[PDB]
């Protein structure tokens, strides 16, 4: 298992061999297989999905080249997208058509496979061919760093709903003042 | 407005008929005294008809060409004009009693008629039991509408009596 | 008095009571909010 | 019996002695049920625990701000500590309570789920589990002898100290002043100073 | 059986008995004679009951706070209409429908689970989430995904306590939202208000004082 969630807790079963798990789930949302086999590919999509956002809202920032809640700000209120500081000739119609067939397609594709080839495909997925040798450590890293992602892009979001800044202004600003600049700060998460 | 009618607070007829029943009023009580009991009816006359005509003409009613109110009787349209209380409200409380006594003597008479003796159950009424059906009766809508989702509200055809064709 | 209050509960008799008691709420109703033409609430 | 000679030990009071202060008080029978009983014995002790940091902290800090021994920070009342100015904002104070907080009271509510479950720490280091309201923070090893005479001591004084909260709180909102300067204002005559005079209490009296 | 009634010295209807939450033998209309309907209207009485505590609970813990100083709101029968004049207020009408179209599907779902309570545990029913909306075998008590932190869950005795607990809550929230709507359309202050203004002169300040509840015309 490698750790408990709630140290003196009694961790369910069925979560006793999975990798990166912590017997976490209180709301025993993975009693059934077919649930638990779901999540488990759910969970493993979205922590790529969300480590690959993390990443890009990250290196948009830190090159100068803008925020991430405003990148498709110039694409509304007249046009012209920028990517790496250059210019790309394509309208939101354009855009959303050809980004939705291509993830069309490769959702599709990968949704179609086998149950395990649908979370952990081998084979052309894996250039450097690293997957043999005790993939279990593997899994377990990529998984916790997926929900640290996860995690992180629920913070952007939040802290850009709540303050207005972006991540690097905000991390910025609570170095500056980290016992007068934070979220207790601000009227918006801690009300009273 | 809604069918070419005047409000009653600003229709001239409807002014002018509480002017005139207010005149007679008045000139009936000029044969009297001041005190008497006759000139204290004939005042207390004048003064209900001057507030019924001030209730009418502050309730919003509707007057026409004649200058009498005129009432709206449609959903919808007494909604959306502020008469609901002209049909609307009055259909919905009416039925609300019919229901209410018609379910009671409903009850009551199919209370009594498991007795061994109905008919004078029918002739001599049950005051403690018509009370409290009567009393009961109140949640009849409730009562009702569970019968008839339940199906006990109805009689079979096959067990009703019927003529030869 | 059990005879009494039998004949009492006759037809006639409730009948006569509740329509005079119907007919007595009725007038008071009137006699205190007299001229309720529209139900305004 | 013990609170009244001339009551009865409501029943389920009766064959608990290893209660610390049980002297038969529940009029109102609210300890009946026994997880009900269970889980009123936790509230007390973490009340009077509680009760007792606090009364202690104001009565030294009231001691100080009348005496002359703490800075500018104690010369000031209990309850206008709010205009006291620290290291962090009131918000980030109150935040990291509630973080702390949140951490400690999880802790303990998992050992009251499972007493002896929660009672290791990240790193491996134990230690030995004594009941549940007692988890065994005992570094100077005092529960070794007459542990039901120390927990008889710690119920009294917890109570004592809640008493005293409540009649602190009760003071502050009908007499002026700090606990200490009520005090030394009844004991100045002290037959006039009594809440039957403060105009507050009886109401009835002089509005 | 024995246990206390609404009503001192008067026997308990047959059609009630002991088993439900709440159950004191109060019935004298014997609405619920029918079992179908005894069971609907014990859901109708969850739903209103936990509905009023949530409204009772907003209308109260705001009001007195606003009238502490902390967290100022409007009164709740202006809030509606404050919220309406203000800037990126969203229509009326097109709100109404939103939450209506929300609880279509959930309330649907619930009625769908009233009529059988393992209805929505139907395998294959959602992705994979039908697995948690097995009730407890009595409608109106879902477990799973609600309740999640397992309170009440030690022993069948534990979950009863809660239970009562629950529906006399419910039921004073009830019985105290409408007296704040009949407070309101009385008197145009709120509950607090009234509270206080009783209170000053509970002799001269009350329904009885009002000019709307005994009418004018009486006296
Ligand atoms: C994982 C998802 C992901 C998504 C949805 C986006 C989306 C975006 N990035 Mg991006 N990025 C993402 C990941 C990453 N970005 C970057 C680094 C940057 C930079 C430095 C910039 C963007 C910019 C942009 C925007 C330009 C529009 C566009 O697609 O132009 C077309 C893009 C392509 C055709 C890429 C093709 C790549 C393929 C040849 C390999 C856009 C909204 C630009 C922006 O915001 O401008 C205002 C910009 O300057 N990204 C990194 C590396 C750290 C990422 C890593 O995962
Ligand atoms: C008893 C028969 C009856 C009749 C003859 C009418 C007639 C009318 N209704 Mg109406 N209505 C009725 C019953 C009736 N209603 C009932 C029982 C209800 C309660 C559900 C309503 C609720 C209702 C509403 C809410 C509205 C009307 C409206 C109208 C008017 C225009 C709608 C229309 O007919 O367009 C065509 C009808 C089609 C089915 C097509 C029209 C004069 C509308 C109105 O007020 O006019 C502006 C309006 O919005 N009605
Ligand atoms: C179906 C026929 C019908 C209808 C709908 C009405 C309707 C109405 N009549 Mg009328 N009336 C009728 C026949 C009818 N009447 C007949 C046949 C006569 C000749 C005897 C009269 C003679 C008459 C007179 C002299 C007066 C009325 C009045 C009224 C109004 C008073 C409402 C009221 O009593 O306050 C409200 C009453 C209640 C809320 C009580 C409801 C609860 C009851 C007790 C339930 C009963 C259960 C059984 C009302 C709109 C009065 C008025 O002012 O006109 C505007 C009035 O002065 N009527
Ligand atoms: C749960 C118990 C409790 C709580 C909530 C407080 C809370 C507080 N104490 Mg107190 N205190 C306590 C127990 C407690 N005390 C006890 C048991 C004693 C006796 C030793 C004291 C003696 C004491 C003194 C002498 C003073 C305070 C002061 C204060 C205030 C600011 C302290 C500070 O800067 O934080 C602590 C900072 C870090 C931990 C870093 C604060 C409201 C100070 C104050 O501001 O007066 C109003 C002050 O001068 N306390
Ligand atoms: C155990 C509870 C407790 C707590 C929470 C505090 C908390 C505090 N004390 Mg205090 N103090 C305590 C007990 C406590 N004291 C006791 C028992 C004594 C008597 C020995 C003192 C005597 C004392 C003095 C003399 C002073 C403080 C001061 C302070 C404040 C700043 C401390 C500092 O930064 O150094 C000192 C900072 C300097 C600039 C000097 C701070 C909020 C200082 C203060 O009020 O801030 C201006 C200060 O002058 N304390
Ligand atoms: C915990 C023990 C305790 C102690 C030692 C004191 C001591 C004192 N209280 Mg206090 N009080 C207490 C509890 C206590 N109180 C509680 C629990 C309450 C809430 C009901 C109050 C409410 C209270 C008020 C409103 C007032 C005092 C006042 C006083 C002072 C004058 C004596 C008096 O009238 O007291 C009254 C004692 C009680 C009201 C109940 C005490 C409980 C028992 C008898 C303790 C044994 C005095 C120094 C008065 C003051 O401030 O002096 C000017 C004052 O007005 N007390
Ligand atoms: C960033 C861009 C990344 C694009 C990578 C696309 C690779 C898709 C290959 C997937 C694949 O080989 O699956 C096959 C499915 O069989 C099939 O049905 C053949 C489908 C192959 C479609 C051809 C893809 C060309 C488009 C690539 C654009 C670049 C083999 O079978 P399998 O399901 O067991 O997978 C096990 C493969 N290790
Ligand atoms: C004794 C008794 C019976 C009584 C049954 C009753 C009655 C039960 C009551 C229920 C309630 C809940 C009553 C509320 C009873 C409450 C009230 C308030 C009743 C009447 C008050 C009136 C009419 C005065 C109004 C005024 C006017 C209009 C003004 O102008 C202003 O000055 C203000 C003001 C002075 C208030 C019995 C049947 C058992 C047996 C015998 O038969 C007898
Ligand atoms: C487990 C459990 C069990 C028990 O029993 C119960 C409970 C408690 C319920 C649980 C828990 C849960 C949770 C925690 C959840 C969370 C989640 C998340 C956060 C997600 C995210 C997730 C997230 C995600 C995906 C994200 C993603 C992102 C992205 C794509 C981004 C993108 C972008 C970029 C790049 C840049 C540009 O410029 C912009 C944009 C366009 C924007
Ligand atoms: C037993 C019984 C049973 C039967 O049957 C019935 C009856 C009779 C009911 C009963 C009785 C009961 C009672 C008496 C109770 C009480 C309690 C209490 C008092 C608590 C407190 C409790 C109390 C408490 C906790 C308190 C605490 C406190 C604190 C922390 C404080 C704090 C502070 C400080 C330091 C200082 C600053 O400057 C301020 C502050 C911040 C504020
Ligand atoms: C039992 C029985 C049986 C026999 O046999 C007969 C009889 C006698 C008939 C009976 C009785 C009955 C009764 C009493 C009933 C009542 C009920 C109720 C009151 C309900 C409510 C119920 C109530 C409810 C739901 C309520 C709810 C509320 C809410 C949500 C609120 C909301 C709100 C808020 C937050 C705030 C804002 O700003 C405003 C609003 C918007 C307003
Ligand atoms: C928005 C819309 O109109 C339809 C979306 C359909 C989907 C995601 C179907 C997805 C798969 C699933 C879960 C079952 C088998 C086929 C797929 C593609 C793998």
């Amino acid at each position: 298992k490698a750790g408990n969630w709630l140290p003196g807790s009694e961790t369910p079963a069925y979560l006793e061999n999975l990798p990166a798990s912590y017997g976490f789930d209180p709301l025993g949302l993975a009693a059934e297989p077919a649930s638990l086999a779901r999540f488990r590919e759910s969970e493993v999509f979205h922590g790529r999905w969300a480590m690959l956002g993390a990443a890009g809202v990250l290196g948009v920032e830190v090159l100068g080249y803008g925020n991430w809640y405003d990148a498709p700000l110039p694409l509304v209120q007249g046009g012209q997208a920028t990517y790496f500081g250059a210019s790309v000739p394509f309208d939101l119609g354009t855009l959303a058509a050809i980004e939705f067939a291509a993830m069309a397609g490769a959702e599709s594709f990968r949704g179609a496979a086998e149950p395990e080839k649908r979370v952990y495909p081998g084979g052309a997925f894996d250039p450097m061919g690293m997957s043999k040798g005790n993939s279990k450590e593997l899994k377990t890293k990529e998984i916790k760093n997926g929900r640290l992602a996860m995690l992180a892009c629920l913070g952007f979001a939040a802290q850009h709903a709540a303050t207005g800044a972006s991540p690097l202004e905000a991390l910025a600003s609570h170095l500056a003042n980290p016992m007068a600049v934070n979220f207790a700060t601000n009227g918006v998460s801690l009300p009273l | 407005d809604v069918a070419g009618l005047t409000p009653c607070s600003e229709s001239k007829a409807f002014a002018k008929r509480k002017k005139n029943e207010v005149k007679a009023l008045n000139k009936r009580l000029k044969n009297y005294e001041a005190d008497s009991a006759p000139a204290l009816a004939l005042k207390a006359t004048i003064a209900r008809t001057e507030a019924r005509f001030d209730k009418y003409a502050k309730q919003g009613l509707l007057c026409g060409t004649d200058g009498l109110p005129h009432l709206i009787a449609d959903p919808g349209l007494a909604l959306r004009y502020g008469h609901a209380g002209d049909v609307f409200i009055p259909t919905i409380g009416f039925i609300y009693f019919a229901g209410w006594l018609g379910y009671a003597g409903s009850k009551y008479l199919q209370a009594v008629a498991a007795t061994a003796k109905p008919i004078e159950k029918e002739i001599i009424i049950d005051v403690p039991l018509a009370w409290k059906l009567l009393w009961e009766g109140f949640g009849w809508p409730l009562r009702a509408f569970a019968e008839y989702k339940n199906g006990s509200l109805m009689e079979d055809d096959a067990k009703i009596t019927v003529s030869p064709r | 008095m059990k005879d009494f209050t039998t004949y009492l509960s006759t037809a006639p008799v409730l009948t006569l009571l509740s329509v005079t008691v119907v007919a007595g709420l009725l007038i008071e109703i009137n006699r205190f909010f007299p001229d309720a033409l529209i139900a305004a609430f | 019996a013990g609170w009244d000679l001339s009551a009865e030990v409501p029943a389920h009071l009766a064959g608990r002695k290893d209660l610390a202060g049980n002297y038969g008080f529940d009029p109102l029978n609210l300890g009946k049920n026994p997880e009900a009983l269970k889980w009123y014995q936790q509230a007390e002790l973490q009340n009077g625990r509680w009760a007792m940091l606090g009364v202690a902290g104001i009565l030294v800090q009231e001691l100080l701000h009348s005496t002359g021994l703490g800075g500018k920070a104690a010369d000031v009342y209990w309850f206008d500590a709010g205009n006291n100015t620290f290291w962090a904002p009131k918000e980030t104070l109150i935040a990291i309570s509630f973080l702390m907080f949140n951490w400690a009271e999880l802790n303990r509510m998992q050992d009251y789920i499972k007493p002896g479950s929660n009672v290791t720490d990240p790193f491996g280091n134990k230690i030995k589990y004594v009941e549940l309201g007692y988890p065994g923070f005992d570094p100077l090893s005092f529960s070794k002898n007459n542990f039901d005479e120390w927990k008889l001591k710690e119920i009294k004084n917890a109570r004592l100290a809640m008493l005293a909260f409540l009649g602190i709180v009760a003071q502050h909102n009908a007499q002026p002043g700090s606990p200490l300067e009520q005090l030394g204002a009844h004991l100045a005559n002290p037959w006039k100073n009594h809440f039957i005079n403060n105009g507050v209490s009886p109401f009835l009296t002089d509005n | 059986a024995t246990r206390p009634l609404w009503q001192p010295g008067v026997e308990a209807p047959k059609h009630l008995d002991g088993t439900m939450p709440g159950d004191f033998g109060f019935d004298p209309l014997n609405l619920g004679v029918n079992k179908e309907a005894l069971n609907w209207y014990r859901n109708a009485e969850l739903q209103n009951g936990r509905w009023a505590m949530l409204g009772v609970a907003g209308i109260v813990i705001p009001a007195e706070l606003t009238r502490v100083g902390v967290l100022n709101v409007p009164e709740w029968a202006e809030a509606g209409k404050v919220y309406a004049e203000s800037e990126n207020a969203i229509p009326f009408a097109s709100l109404l429908m939103v939450q209506l179209f929300l609880f279509n599907f959930v309330e649907i779902k619930r009625w769908e689970d009233i009529k059988k309570p393992g209805s929505q545990a139907e395998p294959g029913s959602f992705l994979g989430f039908e697995s948690g909306f097995k009730g407890t075998g009595i409608s109106g008590y879902p477990g799973g995904a609600f309740n999640p932190f397992g309170l009440g869950n030690s022993s069948k005795e534990a979950m009863d306590d809660l239970k009562w607990r629950e529906i006399r809550n419910g039921r004073l929230a009830m019985v105290a939202f409408l007296g704040f709507l009949s407070q309101h359309a009385a008197t145009g202050k709120g509950p607090l208000d009234n509270l206080a203004d009783h209170l000053a002169d509970p002799w001269g300040a009350n329904f009885c004082s009002n000019g709307v509840s005994i009418p004018s015309a009486l006296g």
